[PDB]
């Protein structure tokens, strides 16, 4: 399973 | 900025003891996607941090199930069901919901264990260094507990001051002990003025002080 | 998976430094790549991130216009450039993404010339035996700045090693010891070589540690 994020990715 | 307050500052625990660390944020960590971005890290000295938990409660792959994370809003907790020797280090929480990203101040987890006496060793200066005009003598105290130890240098039975430096390792992740290295440094001219070089070690695991010594030229 | 950072740097006041973070074992473009400062003895301070999927950056206001963050997706490598360095910028710098942290890059801001270490044996003898074991080591003396790396037997020896924190000598140069405990029985058949690397001076030294007769 891919790791969970630390924090949300930014929008594009 | 959102401030992350961690308590306690230090946890002193025995093997097998449960442990709990609190992280409180100054503002809610709920993000607009419904997730709460709260991470826990463990750092060992001279090593990098390692992530243990993300999204408040989700253990990373390979992290033992003795670790659990809980909380919501502003109040978060990392618990260890039973502490093992390898759990020592500095724990940090950090929040991923707000800008700037911010970290707690850290909680240092240290292991208490039985008293262990040092193994004591001494090393004369090398011919290579003597050729350069200096003499360093090293006294080594290996794998002792607690960290407090006294090293006294003596030269022809005269107590030295002012010509030595020492340093202590971090606590060991397997046996929870410390080690210490002390270096006495003299010019070659001063070194050759004396015969007996000794280090005397006092430690709670020793029934009386231990002296290691050598005679210059013989050793 | 892993993040591999570039080696330690000595840089002059007012100059700039560029360091790298090579990623493997997770999707580099799917997670923010963070950079984090640690002054030794202290906590962690966030500098900024780049998201490699689209290049977007976000910074701590303290570091805006000081730090530049980039990401090369063809090589899965992130970079941080810090400009106008001052004494307060000497620190370890980490990259961090997904479940991983890099091992840190130590930056020393100083106008002093680099100096490589001298390496002296800590020879085993009847005065360095305890309970049938023997200790031996290397004294790594008179270098600047930190760090040195010490391995033993080209990395084939790791058990029983203590590489101590360096001390600062009154000359302003560092000194450290690295020691190992081994069987006394095999000092005549085994070879012990300490391998010392000091990147800022491009110095490598291998020193064979042989027993004393005493």
């Amino acid at each position: 399973p891919p790791p969970n994020p630390n924090d949300p990715a930014p929008p594009n | 900025d959102v401030v992350m307050t961690q308590t306690p500052l230090t946890l002193s625990v025995t093997i097998g003891q449960p442990a709990s660390i609190s992280c409180k944020s100054s503002q809610s960590l709920l993000y607009s996607d419904g997730k709460t971005y709260l991470n826990w890290l463990l750092q060992r000295p001279g090593q990098s941090p390692k992530r243990l938990i993300s999204l408040v409660s989700e253990l990373d792959s390979g992290v033992p199930d003795r670790f659990t994370g809980s909380g919501s809003g502003t109040d978060f907790t990392l618990k260890i069901s039973r502490v093992e020797a390898e759990d020592l280090g500095v724990y940090y929480c950090w929040q991923g919901t707000h800008f700037p990203r911010t970290f707690g101040g850290g909680t240092k987890l240290e292991i208490k264990r039985t008293v262990a006496a040092p193994s004591v060793f001494i090393f004369p200066p090398s011919d290579e260094q003597l050729k350069s005009g200096t003499a360093s003598v090293v006294c080594l105290l290996n794998n002792f507990y607690p960290r407090e130890a006294k090293v006294q240098w003596k030269v022809d039975n005269a107590l030295q001051s002012g010509n030595s430096q020492e340093s202590v390792t971090e606590q060991d992740s397997k046996d929870s002990t410390y080690s210490l290295s002390s270096t006495l440094t003299l010019s070659k001219a001063d070194y050759e003025k004396h015969k007996v070089y000794a280090c005397e070690v006092t430690h709670q695991g020793l029934s009386s002080p231990v002296t290691k010594s050598f005679n210059r030229g013989e050793c | 998976a892993y993040l591999q950072q570039s080696g330690a740097e000595l840089v002059r006041s007012g100059a700039s430094v560029k360091m790298s973070c090579k990623a493997s074992g997770y999707t580099f473009t799917s997670y923010n790549m963070h950079w984090v400062k640690q002054t030794p003895g202290q906590g962690l301070e966030w500098i900024g991130y780049i998201y490699p999927g689209n290049g977007v950056t976000n910074f701590n206001q303290k570091f805006k216009g000081k730090a530049t963050l980039t990401a090369d997706t063809s090589s899965s490598t992130a970079y941080m450039q810090i400009s106008s360095l001052t004494s307060e910028d000497s620190a370890v710098y980490f990259c961090a993404s997904a479940a991983y942290w890099g091992q840190g890059t130590l930056v020393t801001v100083s106008s002093a010339s680099t100096k490589g270490p001298s390496v002296f044996p800590l020879a085993p003898s009847s005065k360095s035996t305890s309970g049938g074991t023997a200790a031996l080591g290397c004294l790594v003396k008179d270098y600047f700045p930190e760090p040195v790396t010490v391995s033993w037997n080209s990395g084939a020896l790791t058990s029983g090693v203590h590489t101590f924190p360096a001390v600062l000598q009154s000359s302003g140069l560092y000194s450290l010891s690295s020691v190992v405990t081994v069987p006394s029985s095999s000092l005549g058949t085994q070879t012990y070589i300490c391998n010392v690397n000091h990147k800022p001076s491009n110095t490598k030294v291998d020193k064979k540690v042989e027993p004393k007769s005493c």
